[PDB]
């Protein structure tokens, strides 16, 4: 499995 | 021409802003309100700060000469300005499926930490908005580089787009067209946000000393932070600390260029050389565009923080609130159920588009609330109840017959109803996109509109069928499965 995937663009709180 | 002047329209900003949700019935009196103000002071400012005499093609060469010397792959791909997705990679040569074609060495990377030892140090360490919100603190990053002439990151920065289509690039008219739909509290949030986020460090930039060395001391404006936190949120990631003990925010230099298609992650850090690294999603021939699989996102994701619309999208959901009512008799019973099982009295759950139409989580909440005081106690009491609440989100194990039916009646119901929420029909929507020309942007927006009902309607039709099923056991008298 991959460790550390990494979601391009992934969503935050801007709040 | 006065700073006296902006001064004055950005506290403005700042106190209307600031002001809480005049409740959702005048949230769009309030965005054309801050809209309003946004654009008078866009009018009286000089767009962006710092702008680049070539074209972003001309920087491309220097952006490959930089990384190339930092350790990272150059070699198989070149940058093309693709008409559907901008610019983005295509391959030179055969690249095939799980191949590792692409890495970044960490040293490339714009993150919170080179944020923290950069020209913009003294003012985080004091701020408490920039250490509590990393990707605000990687815009500002983001701003003070590209203002700095001999920045590390130049050849990054120059290559950057120079707009995006996240809604807060919308016209009014654009973001009218999501009028009742769930996507545009997003869409108000959004605007609100940011103008308030403006306004606030306009301020913060011009009282506090450690701000003196920036180059937003002398120049900041509108354009800049909506560009910046618009780069931010199209663009960042989350990779492992150093030591991998954390997390932290990252943009990715190169690899960010690839646009995004429907399939896995195959992006991944590699801590032991440190660097990311990206094996092939499926084979490339040489002259074929390179895509990658952004995540398992929604279009209204995509759409307000992305900045795009991506048709066939196979994660595509919707929002649906429930909650147990605490006029329910059985209140205390269901509420303590759905605590044993790790889920809240009320909760924003998904609607998916592709099957099944609802979560484990979904399907155990609709369960318990659902439920007769006979089957609340068995899920409570004896050596079994733990076990009864094990499967409760398992579709093949119902609670009863007479359960499942009236679950799926009540989501064919719910669903039904927020249809009847919408201001326009599903074949209003699709005239609208036949009929009419419209820009990129009006048809993000008619897309998402289109979508949120058509999710709806499978989920109608899906929780019809299978009130259908579940009667004819009942009526059957079929034995209910037993795990
Ligand atoms: N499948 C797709 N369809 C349309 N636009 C896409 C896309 N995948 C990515 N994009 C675009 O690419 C952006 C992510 S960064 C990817 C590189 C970008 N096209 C550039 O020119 O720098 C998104 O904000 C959106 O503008």
């Amino acid at each position: 499995t991959l460790k550390y995937p990494i979601e391009h663009g992934i969503v935050t709180n801007w709040d | 021409v006065s700073p006296k002047e902006i001064l004055n329209l950005t506290s403005e900003l700042l106190q209307k802003c600031s002001s809480p949700a005049p409740g959702p019935g005048k949230e769009w009196e309030e965005y054309v309100q801050i809209r309003t103000l946004v654009e008078k002071i866009r009018k009286k400012q000089k767009g962006l700060s710092v702008t680049f005499d070539g074209k972003r093609e001309d920087y491309f060469p220097d952006l490959m000469k930089w990384a190339s010397e930092n350790g990272a792959s150059v070699e198989g791909f070149e940058m093309v300005n693709f008409k559907e997705e901008g610019f983005g990679l295509r391959a030179t040569r055969d690249i095939k499926a799980e191949e590792l074609f692409l890495w970044v060495p960490r040293k490339l990377l714009m993150t919170v930490e080179s944020a923290k030892n950069s020209v913009l140090g003294p003012l985080y360490s004091q701020d408490r908005i920039l250490q509590a919100m990393g990707n605000i603190a990687l815009a500002f990053h983001l701003l003070c580089e590209r203002a700095s002439p001999n920045s590390f990151w130049q050849p990054y920065i120059q290559t950057l787009p120079s707009e995006y289509d996240t809604p807060l690039y919308f016209e009014e008219d654009e973001v009218r067209y999501l009028q009742s739909t769930q996507a545009i509290h997003d869409v108000f949030s959004q605007y609100k946000n940011t103008a308030r986020q403006y306004a606030y460090f306009y301020k913060v930039i011009q009282t506090h000393p450690h701000a003196n060395k920036l180059p937003l001391k002398d120049s900041f404006t509108y354009e800049d932070y909506r560009w910046a936190v618009s780069s931010v949120m199209t663009r960042q990631n989350q990779i492992p600390t150093e030591d991998g003990s954390r997390v932290t925010l990252a943009l990715i230099p190169l690899w960010d260029m690839c646009n995004h298609t429907n399939g896995l992650i195959t992006t991944g850090y590699n801590l032991e050389d440190d660097r990311c690294e990206c094996v092939a999603l499926q084979d490339f021939r040489a002259g074929e565009q390179i895509y990658i699989f952004y995540g398992t996102r929604s279009n209204a994701e995509f759409v307000i923080h992305s900045g795009f619309f991506f048709d066939n999208n196979s994660h595509d959901r919707v929002k649906i609130k429930l909650g147990v009512s605490k006029s329910d008799r059985l209140y205390a019973m269901k509420a303590e159920v759905l605590a044993r099982a790790g889920i809240p009295t009320s909760s924003v759950f998904a609607l998916h588009f592709t099957e099944p139409p609802i979560s484990a989580q979904l399907l155990a909440f609709l369960r318990v609330f659902c439920m007769t005081e006979e089957e609340l106690k068995e899920h409570l009491l004896g050596d079994s109840a733990i076990d009864r609440i094990f499967t409760l989100g398992n579709s093949e194990f119902p609670v009863s017959w007479d359960n499942e039916v009236k679950l799926w009646t009540f989501l064919e119901d719910r669903a039904s109803l927020l249809l009847k929420t919408y201001k326009t029909t599903i074949e209003e929507d699709k005239s609208v996109l036949k009929n009419h020309d419209l820009s990129v942007r009006a048809k993000m927006a008619i897309k998402l509109r289109l979508g949120e009902k058509e999710i709806l309607e499978k989920a109608v039709k899906s929780a019809a069928v299978n009130r259908e099923y579940y009667r004819q056991q009942m009526e059957e008298k079929a034995p209910l499965p037993k795990y």
